[PDB]
RNA sequence: AAGAACCUUACCAAAUCUUGACAUCCUUUGACAACUCUAGAGAUAGAGCCUUCCCCUUCGGGGGACAAAGUGACAGGUGGUGCAUGGUUGUCGUCAGCUCGUGUCGUGAGAUGUUGGGUUAAGUCCCGCAACGAGCGCAACCCUUAAGCUUAGUUGCCAUCAUUAAGUUGGGCACUCUAAGUUGACUGCCGGUGACAAACCGGAGGAAGGUGGGGAUGACGUCAAAUCAUCAUGCCCCUUAUGAUUUGGGCUACACACGUGCUACAAUGGACAAUACAAAGGGCAGCGAAACCGCGAGGUCAAGCAAAUCCCAUAAAGUUGUUCUCAGUUCGGAUUGUAGUCUGCAACUCGACUACAUGAAGCUGGAAUCGCUAGUAAUCGUAGAUCAGCAUGCUACGGUGAAUACGUUC
């Protein structure tokens, strides 16, 4: 609950990219995670020619919502504090970048990132799905938790 | 495994002539040498002595796949 | 000219020699390549040489053992911070506002004798 | 590849020695005939060929279901 | 459950009841220590020994006997210790030497009053009278706290209870508190009554 | 039970039936044959202090 | 140089022997190195605490065996007599090298 | 039950014995008898053979210690009873509670202390008060980790050097390591909020800051919770059996319902080659060095070690290159058969494992549900015990290693 932080990686110079590195891992494999993310980042540099901090920052705002429903017996539009916003946006990015059905992860997370800049995929559809469930159940409350 | 047959003196007693009816062993560990096929054993599964006739092809196995003891 | 220090994290002993040079991580005097499997993360251990920007061209000499490779890299990070402590007494607040002399006691916790795998209580029915 | 296209079809499996491979050892389905002749020789662990207990033991009490069915 | 204090305080402040080394064989020393403690258990029926301590230095044993009645292990002037020491030399086939010391304040150690309360409850006395007189005769010597729990078929009872007459500090969790403990069984006609004496003395 | 204790303190048919008992009671299982003591009597002589050996759970 | 392997269980008897033997070799000789300690790796016995049921609670007993190594460099003939003369720790295990 | 081929074994078929398998008294004999041979499955009987006064007395004794009979007192019982029990252990629960002395109030059961305000982790304190105080529990004086130092340098470390396949020796203990002890972490100091008191928050020092982290330690008692199966007991019952020994089954069976755990269901991967790193623990009939032939389970001569030297011991996952190119497959590894290796009078009921070949569900698990707040989860090996041989179970250590905790609303 003071929610302490880990140092940023100096390959792609951001603090969001080491949270993505720590989010994509499985069974404690960090070297497998660095093997499948930096090659996906170089596939981003070889396909759409722009530095990936800008298109990753502009693509994570197409996944991130501003409303969230939390039901209790019900639905409220609570605004989200931004560390929770960015960890649910990264968790939706990995959890729909694990379910595409392609050859490797380096061609699976990277075109999902470039689909999130062109507002397609499964992640921007999940942002319109939580906006649809928060707008269809806007009517019940503004006050509950 | 190296093949032992510890009761070899019971085999060579009745071997030259016609072999006697049914001879018994209280050991299923007695590994079958290939010279007492036809020696009719009564082997012990725990309950009583169950007869077995060593016919033609059971040189490589013991006396314990024959006479079962788990029934059904 | 040869600052013999020490430093550890997670059962990984480190003994630095701070010598003036251009700078190369010589772990067991070999390389930075074969020993560490993070050749991409070679600036996690370079952290007191980028948070103290007085000079970042200094050579380290270790021949050390212990633990793994991430804990050995943060152990020689602790040895680099200990060599920057014993090199200059005015670096210390430049240490302490970034931390970096904080020995973390985060070791692998003990196997609890009723539980299965050390806060892994074995599945109540 | 060539060497891992031959592991599930009969004869050669995965770790043998290597239009040349047409010849050699028992590469056809005669080993299926030899396995059926050996299970004909045992039919004595034919009392547990309705079960899944071998010559070298199973402990079937709750799980021998690969020579059995799902619920059955 | 309540752990015993002599388990918790060996190798903290109170020393072990055996001081030797054995690494290679190691079962030919401890079981002979068990049979020599079972042989001092025959003279526990009159002598009232608290504990013996095995000092096997290299060949002979300077076994330290601690009895609250010190004049009846030695006999008249030293005969009973010598015929006892010859019986131990027969019954372990090793060399022993009896080291006796004369311990007074007999109602301050747990094993002497535990065998005394189990002796009084063998002789069909009522348990509350010997319990209150044991804790008040241990306080009129001067003690820092005496728990005395007798349990089982209480005085020839049908249902087992647990009669504990705690008095004063018996602080089992402060670990620099040298607490004597003994449980002694009493073979009464109505079963087996276990006493449990827990004396803290600072 | 002193039946099996009176049996196994004698030389036998084989040398492979010499299984481990406690040499104080008749307990057959969990016998620490470094001590030749069982599960329970090693706890009792550990708590009395008549084995030289500490209790520390401080690993 | 000769060595002794000073081997006890507890530290309460190894310090009195390591003060006795070293100063006996100092007062009867010259240049005896100190009681250099070993890592003293221990033996943990883990039993269940109960009798019949209950493997959910268990019990530890560890057995530590402390070892000091004492080196006598250039041993005088009075030292090899006077170390074997007085023997009163009563429970340490001595090996001679 | 941390070891079920015989033994365990109590249970069951057979062979049997009745002072018995064994404890003890008495008489007779006596430094015991082991070892080979016959029947038998062995237990048991039967041959060769005296080990045959070892401490000591005149010849005969006494008796450390054995054997036979009388079977006489006695055995023996893992037989029944935990609802007669001790001893021992779980759960509430490491939660913060529970009681007592004296006094007061109350006809009395009882209450007060223990409640109310604030507080923390706490019945931990402070304020006011018919309460005053005390005791078990919480808080540590206990151990380990977390930073140097006094000390002592070997089998361990190589500053600085000669020098090698090797820190392997010359030298040293510079650093490191290791341990008997020292100094420290105690809201200790400052500020704010605080009744000026308890404390909370922030900052500094410190390696660690708010019981520093983890373990042990489990109150009064509850469940008539478990154990007459470690042991003894209180009662009952047998004692040519319910006591004993041995061979063969046995706890190691399935048409099954359930609990725990492993393996996975693959591209994060499957296979091939090089290469990195440690802790913790054990070893004398045991640990098997190098080398050797073995595809391989292992086997041969075998240094060294009663243990920082010698061994288990390559720890594994990682990194670098290659293949596979998304499937019931290049995954799997159950099953069956053959060749086998090893322990052990022995692998058939029933041990571990190697090769070859067959390759069966399994392509992510519903209603429900379990565990976890930081080195945690997950994954991956290593070591100990039991063990003559046997682990995905227990125990202990180590590598990589995340987010979540708006809140406590239900």
């Amino acid at each position: 609950v003071p929610k302490r932080d880990v140092l940023p990686d100096p390959i792609h110079n951001s603090k969001l990219v080491t949270k993505l590195i720590n989010k994509i891992m499985l069974d404690g494999k960090r070297g497998t995670a660095q093997r499948i993310l930096y090659s996906a980042f170089d596939l981003v540099e070889q396909r759409s020619g722009r530095d990936a901090l800008e298109v990753f920052e502009e693509a994570i705002n197409n996944i991130m919502p501003v409303l969230e429903v939390k039901a209790r017996r019900y639905q409220v539009p609570v605004e989200v504090r931004p560390e929770r916003r960015t960890t649910l946006g990264l968790r939706w990015l990995v959890n729909y970048a694990r379910l595409r059905g392609e050859k490797t992860m380096e061609d699976r997370l990277a075109n999902e990132i470039l689909d999130a800049a062109n507002n397609t995929g499964g992640a921007v559809k999940k942002r319109e799905d939580t906006h649809k469930m928060a707008e269809a159940n806007k009517a019940f409350a503004h006050y509950r938790w | 495994p190296f093949v032992d047959e510890h009761l070899m003196k019971k085999v060579e007693a009745q071997e030259g002539s016609e072999k006697k009816q049914v001879i018994k062993t209280w050991s299923r560990r007695s590994t079958i040498f290939p010279n007492f096929i036809g020696h009719t054993f009564a082997v012990y599964d725990g309950r009583k002595h169950v007869p077995v006739y060593v016919t033609e092809d059971m040189v490589g196995h013991k006396l314990g796949e024959f006479a079962p003891t788990r029934t059904f | 000219v040869e600052y013999r220090g020490t430093g550890r994290r997670k059962n990984s002993v480190a003994r630095v020699r701070l010598v003036p040079g251009e700078g190369n991580i010589t772990v067991n005097n070999r390389d930075v390549r074969e020993y560490l499997p993070f050749e991409s993360l070679i600036l996690d251990l370079n952290q007191p040489f980028d948070v103290t920007e007085t000079k970042g061209n200094y050579d380290v000499l270790v021949n050390v053992h212990g633990g793994g490779f991430t804990g050995q890299a943060q152990a020689i990070r602790h040895g680099i911070a200990r060599a920057l402590l014993e090199a200059d007494p005015e670096y210390r607040g430049s240490l302490k506002r970034a931390g970096l002399l904080t020995r973390d006691p985060r070791m692998k916790e003990r196997k609890k004798p009723g539980l299965k795998a050390a806060r892994r209580s074995p599945q109540f029915s | 590849r060539v060497v891992i296209s031959l592991t599930y079809i009969y004869g050669i499996g995965t770790s043998t020695a290597q239009r040349e491979v047409v010849d050699g050892y028992k590469v056809e389905g005669d080993l299926r005939r030899e396995t059926n002749l050996n299970i004909k020789r045992l039919m004595y662990r034919g009392i547990r060929h309705r079960r899944g207990l071998p010559v070298r033991g199973q402990k079937t009490k709750n799980n021998a279901r690969t020579r059995k069915g799902p619920v059955k | 459950q309540k752990i015993n204090p002599i388990g918790l305080r060996v190798g903290i402040i109170r020393d072990w009841e055996a001081k030797w080394y054995a690494e290679k064989d190691f079962a030919s020393l401890l079981h002979e220590d068990l049979k020599i403690r079972k042989f001092i258990d025959n003279e526990l029926k009159e002598a009232s020994v608290s504990h013996v301590e095995i000092e096997r230095a290299a060949n002979r044993i300077n076994i330290a006997i601690h009895t609250g009645k010190p004049g009846m292990v030695i006999g008249k002037g030293g005969s009973e210790i010598e015929k006892l020491r010859n019986k131990l030399n027969a019954l372990t086939d090793k060399k022993v030497h009896i080291n006796v010391i004369e311990i007074k304040k007999v109602d301050l150690d747990a094993r002497l009053v535990a065998e005394n309360i189990a002796r009084q409850l063998e002789n069909r006395a009522s348990f509350r009278r010997v319990q209150k007189q044991a804790i008040t005769r241990a306080m009129k010597l001067g003690a820092k706290g005496i728990k005395t729990q007798v349990s089982g078929r209480l005085g020839g009872a049908d249902i087992a209870r647990a009669e504990q007459y705690s008095e004063g500090t018996v602080p089992l969790h402060t670990l620099r508190a040298d607490i004597d403990y003994a449980h002694a069984e009493a073979d009464t006609t109505y079963g087996k009554l276990g006493v449990k004496v827990w004396i803290y003395r600072g | 039970k002193t039946s099996m204790v009176a049996k196994q303190q004698k030389k036998q048919k084989y040398a492979v039936r010499e299984y481990t008992r406690c040499e104080r009671c008749g307990r057959p299982h969990s016998v620490y044959r470094k001590f030749k003591l069982c599960r329970i009597c090693f706890r009792e002589l550990a708590y009395k202090g008549q084995i030289p050996g500490v209790r520390k759970a401080s690993w | 140089k000769i060595r002794i392997r000073l081997k006890a269980y507890d530290h309460r008897v190894i310090d009195q022997s390591a003060e006795k033997i070293v100063e006996t070799a100092k007062r009867s000789g010259a240049d005896v190195s100190g009681p250099i300690p070993l890592p003293t790796e221990k033996s943990v016995y883990t039993i269940i605490r109960a009798v019949h049921m209950y493997k959910d609670s268990r019990e530890q007993f560890e057995q530590r065996t402390h070892k000091r190594l004492i080196d006598i460099v250039n041993p005088t003939p009075k030292t090899v007599d006077a170390l074997m003369g007085l023997n009163l720790p009563s429970g340490v295990d001595i090996e001679i090298k």
